[PDB]
């Protein structure tokens, strides 16, 4: 990655202090409300009709956990997020078949999730070693589609 | 295409910016700026650095800009017409650096209204930003 | 937007293409198939082998469609308003793919038409597309 | 740049039939006729108010030269085009502060021009290779901007 150590030091320090339960619900439920088009592929999650719906939809809740877990491990071996995602990937494209266009989405929208709960702590340069780790993940996640 | 519901939220969330839309304004540009260095291209005669005169200058008039469009939500290839012409033919930016500078603008107000920044707000300022967009780059060959 | 020159051209080009347009319909897609895999998430429940009849037969259905929008030029979002539900709202397909598969239907057209894929008439086919696909996406997100 | 041996081959045969001079002049030049914003950054090339203007410019057909030559050297080093372009990609980022979505342009413009010039010989897989080429140029040309 084009991480820098004071980046990865940053990065790392600030998840340190994520509540997985709540970021990883919201940056989920937040992709489903903001970009409806995404709904698509969480129809058996039920009730997606209203904003609380959604946020309060525990499949949702559950779903995006599973998720901020798989993205703690990519962090955790920011050397290969290739080799890290690479089944995942296979499954996205070949069992899924999301666009992974969409991963884009999902990046931004957990930058707007980590904003929204970190405030003053969420700075500049810290959203900017974020975006280079949300785009690493799409990217590595992208990867395996044939 | 902006909901009456949307063009209320954004009433909403932009009232409670206040007098803070410059800070929000040059504070939105500076993390542009770090997180997505291509969009410096457009601004090679600006003192880029932290806390500059020009981006602080900068800022307050895209602001403005925002603030003008809100109150003009439904008038906005009128109101904007000015802007619309400066950047889709005398600046002649690349349309995808509006996602950039949306993302970022989003970026910042979770940041400054916790409270307000809610999912259903969110998505509101989403398609705002991406309909000032569109009006902006409507000319764009 | 699409002027009375780009007009000519897209009518006189299409003109060319007469009875094939369905093949170079399937040809397209073959093409963005191969240059950008992401796109056949889309098509899950296709036969994506070469010279697949899905294909083939989907290709015809594109460039049907495409010569009633060449034939309603002046009128491009209501003939295909049903088509621009479909892709918005049920396939829900992301705006992307659609500069996608336009680069590939240029291409196609420039391997078929040498003489007439002048400057002008590539410029003219290229608005011209560019107009077709943000009527497929207008309603989406 | 998954470029596979026969990709490379396929590349490679095709490359060996282009008047670089030649295609270099139609693919500037078109690039400024379809995606006019870019007419911005050759105000120095005089008139290219029309197509005529810009096809048959002197300064475009000479500049498309020197562009596609340097095209011409990656394809010699698709193992190193990040350090072939190093320096090229400071310029248009340092000098020329050229918005970098604008190689994505060249690139699929250039092989508009390939099919043009090619034809049926100018096949899906064919068009498959190129697409990556050029998008592995413009990632290379992108690589040093800050
Ligand atoms: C970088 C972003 C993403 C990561 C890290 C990620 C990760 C995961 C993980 C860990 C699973 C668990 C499934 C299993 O273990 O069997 C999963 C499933 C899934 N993913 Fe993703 N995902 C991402 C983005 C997306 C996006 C943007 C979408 C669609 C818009 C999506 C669609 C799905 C679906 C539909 C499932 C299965 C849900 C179910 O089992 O009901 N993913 N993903
Ligand atoms: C929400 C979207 C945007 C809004 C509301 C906006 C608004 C404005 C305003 C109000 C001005 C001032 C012009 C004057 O002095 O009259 C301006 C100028 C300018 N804009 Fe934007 N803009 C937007 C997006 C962008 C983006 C994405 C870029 C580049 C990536 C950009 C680049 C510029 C540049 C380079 C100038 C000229 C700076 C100068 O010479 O002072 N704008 N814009
Ligand atoms: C020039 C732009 C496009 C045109 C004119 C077009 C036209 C059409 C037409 C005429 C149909 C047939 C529906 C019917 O009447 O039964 C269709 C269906 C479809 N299109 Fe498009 N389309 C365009 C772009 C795209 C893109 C970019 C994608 C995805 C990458 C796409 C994916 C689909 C899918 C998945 C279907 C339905 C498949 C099925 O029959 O099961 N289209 N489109
Ligand atoms: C394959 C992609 C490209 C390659 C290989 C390339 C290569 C070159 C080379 C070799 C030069 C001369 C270096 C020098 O003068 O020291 C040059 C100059 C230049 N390039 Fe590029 N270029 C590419 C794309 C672009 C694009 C897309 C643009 C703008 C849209 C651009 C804008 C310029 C400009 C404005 C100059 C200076 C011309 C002058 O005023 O003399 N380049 N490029």
């Amino acid at each position: 990655m084009h991480l820098t150590p004071e980046e990865k030091s940053a990065v790392t320090a600030l998840w340190g202090k994520v509540n997985v339960d709540e970021v990883g619900g919201e940056a989920l439920g937040r992709l489903l409300v903001v970009y409806p088009a995404t709904q698509r592929f969480f129809e058996s999650f039920g009730d997606l009709s209203t904003p609380d719906a959604v946020m309060g939809n525990p499949k949702v809740k559950a779903h995006g956990k599973k998720v901020l877990g798989a993205f703690s491990d990519g962090l955790a071996h920011l050397d290969n997020l290739k080799g890290t995602f690479a089944t995942l990937s296979e499954l996205h494209c070949d069992k899924l078949h999301v666009d992974p266009e969409n991963f884009r989405l999902l990046g931004n929208v957990l930058v707007c999730v980590l904003a929204h709960h970190f405030g003053k702590e969420f700075t500049p340069p810290v959203q900017a070693a974020y975006q280079k780790v949300v785009a690493g993940v799409a990217n590595a996640l992208a990867h395996k589609y044939h | 295409v902006l909901s009456p519901a949307d063009k209320t939220n954004v009433k909403a969330a932009w009232g409670k910016v206040g007098a803070h839309a410059g800070e929000y304004g040059a504070e939105a540009l500076e993390r542009m700026f770090l997180s997505f260095p291509t969009t410096k291209t457009y601004f090679p005669h600006f003192d880029l650095s932290h806390g500059s005169a020009q981006v602080k200058g900068h800022g307050k008039k895209v602001a403005d800009a925002l603030t003008n469009a809100v109150a003009h939500v439904d008038d906005m290839p009128n109101a904007l017409s000015a802007l619309s012409d400066l950047h889709a033919h005398k600046l002649r930016v690349d349309p995808v650096n509006f996602k950039l500078l949306s993302h970022c603008l989003l970026v910042t107000l979770a940041a400054h209204l916790p409270a307000e920044f809610t999912p259903a707000v969110h998505a509101s300022l989403d398609k705002f930003l991406a309909s000032v967009s569109t009006v902006l780059t409507s000319k764009y060959r």
